[PDB]
């Protein structure tokens, strides 16, 4: 459901409630938050 | 044991008798009684919905470890995995003990990845008697297509060919 | 040999047949006390050599009295044969060599018999009056292979490093804790060899029991459950019915917690 990437192998994946949080390519068990798709806004001062 | 199984961590029978001296009989019998008064206990307060928990097979948290006492690789152990998840639709070994169903289906992935590891050391390492394993090993023969991974064969990592014959 | 001391008997006769009295004859020999270097120990002590050959000869020059000792080529080739053997004390007091042999024990004014004394035979080998030392000689071609030897000795660790397994680490952790392999050794199976020992018996009659435990009573008057159930081969609840009927048990005697025959029977 939601959108994660694995630390050391960069690959894309998709975790739901249910799924323990681990690789499924490589294992890692390190997994971070994809970006968010909005556009965020900053003042370039 | 019921401590590992709700814990999503299930070890085996034979990980607690390695550890805990305790015949097997008396230790299944009081498994019963825990079970039904852990049962009991939770319908007079909180109910739990078991949510196979309680599973009496479990084999897919076997492979894992399993693996790791063998040392193989990751895509060994999720290959293994995948068989043993597809061996319940085989009905010739339904009724086997998971753990024979996790050290044959780890057995058919050595041989598919060529890992250079005997039956003689993963019976040792895994207690699991090496005829035991060969038959496991003789009856999944003829399921090859269904047990190993569709993809893995379509990526070209593993190929059909490389398990010996009966 | 282990004896007493201060004994007025004159056992030591009878047991030992070597005289007790401290052997002096050979006290006016001359004993060198020599203190060697390491190798020169080391090849002069161990029991796998020496056989009696001969090692080498001693040369006095009398004109300073130097000495010197120059070694037989027997023995090895990379250390030197010629050495000096210098004397830091031409007289030497009080000092004297005394060797013990083991005895054959084959064939104020008060006091006390009784003192712990070990009978050793003792005698004077000789009397010291030089104390030597033997230094390497400075024009031996082998002297510096002495030298490095002794800058060997600092050298040389006598440590190895820890080893590191380099296997996969889930291999060495399968023998760990929760595995599936059972152990095969039999060290300290206490359970195994003390679980194994099962009695068991029959209801066998009442007057057959009964003359057993008279005779085991005429054997000997005290008796327990445990032995008396171990020499009659009989259940407990059995041997119990008969033994409170022909016997009792001692409450505050000196043979307390036995069963003994009954003073009725006892003068039977
Ligand atoms: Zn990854």
């Amino acid at each position: 459901t939601l959108k994660y990437i694995c630390a050391e192998c960069s690959s894309k994946l998709s975790l739901s409630r249910t799924d323990a949080v681990r690789c499924k390519d490589c294992g890692h068990r390190i997994l971070l938050k994809a970006r968010t798709k909005r556009l965020v806004q900053f003042e370039a001062r | 044991l019921i401590g590992c199984r709700r814990a999503e961590v299930a070890r085996t029978f034979k990980e607690i008798q390695s550890l805990i001296h305790v015949k097997t009989k008396e230790f299944g019998k009081t498994l019963n009684i825990m079970k039904n008064i852990l049962r009991g206990k939770s319908e007079d307060g909180f109910l739990k919905i078991d949510t196979d928990n309680m599973s009496g097979a479990q084999n897919l948290t076997y492979i894992p470890r399993f693996c790791s006492h063998l040392g193989l690789p990751m895509q060994v152990t999720t290959s293994a995995e995948y068989t043993a998840k597809k061996c319940k639709e085989i009905k010739e070994i339904a009724g086997k003990s998971p753990i024979t169903i996790a050290v044959v289906s780890i057995y058919l992935n050595i041989l598919l990845f060529q890992i250079p590891i005997t039956a003689a050391k993963v019976g040792q390492t895994l207690q699991v008697t090496e005829g035991t394993i060969k038959s496991g090993y003789k009856i999944l023969y003829e399921h090859r297509d269904k047990l190993v991974d569709p993809q893995l064969i379509a990526n070209g990592v593993v190929s059909l060919d490389n398990l010996p014959g009966v | 040999e282990v004896f007493d001391g201060n004994d007025i008997e004159n056992n030591e006769t009878k047991v030992y047949e070597e005289s007790l009295d401290l052997d002096l004859e050979r006290s006016n020999r001359q004993v060198w006390l020599v203190r060697l270097p390491m190798f020169l120990a080391e090849k002069w002590r161990d029991r796998n050599n020496l056989h009696g050959q001969e090692l080498g000869k001693i040369r006095i020059n009398k004109d300073g009295s130097k000495i010197t000792l120059l070694l037989n080529e027997n023995d090895n080739d990379s250390i030197p044969h010629e050495y000096d053997l210098e004397l830091t004390k031409k007289v030497v007091e009080n000092e004297y060599v005394f060797t013990e042999q083991n005895l054959k024990k084959y064939q104020r004014d008060r006091y006390i018999p009784y003192v712990k004394t070990i009978p050793k035979k003792t005698a004077i080998v000789g009397t010291v009056c030089h104390e030597c030392q033997v230094m390497p000689s400075m024009n031996d071609p082998n002297y510096h292979k002495i030298v490095e030897q002794r800058r060997n000795i600092v050298k040389l660790n006598n440590k190895e490093r820890i080893t590191t397994l380099d296997e996969t680490v889930g291999v060495t952790m399968s023998h760990t804790g929760m595995s599936m392999r059972s152990d095969n050794s039999n060290f300290l199976k206490v359970g195994r060899e003390k679980a194994k020992s099962n009695i068991k018996s029959i209801r066998m009659p009442k007057k057959e029991i009964l003359d057993y435990l008279f005779k085991l009573f005429d054997e000997y008057d005290y008796w327990s459950l445990k032995g008396l159930k171990e020499r009659t081969r009989q259940p407990e609840a059995h041997l119990k019915e008969c033994l409170d009927k022909v016997a009792t048990l001692v409450k505050k005697g000196p043979y307390a917690f036995k069963y003994t025959l009954r003073p009725e029977y006892k003068k039977l």
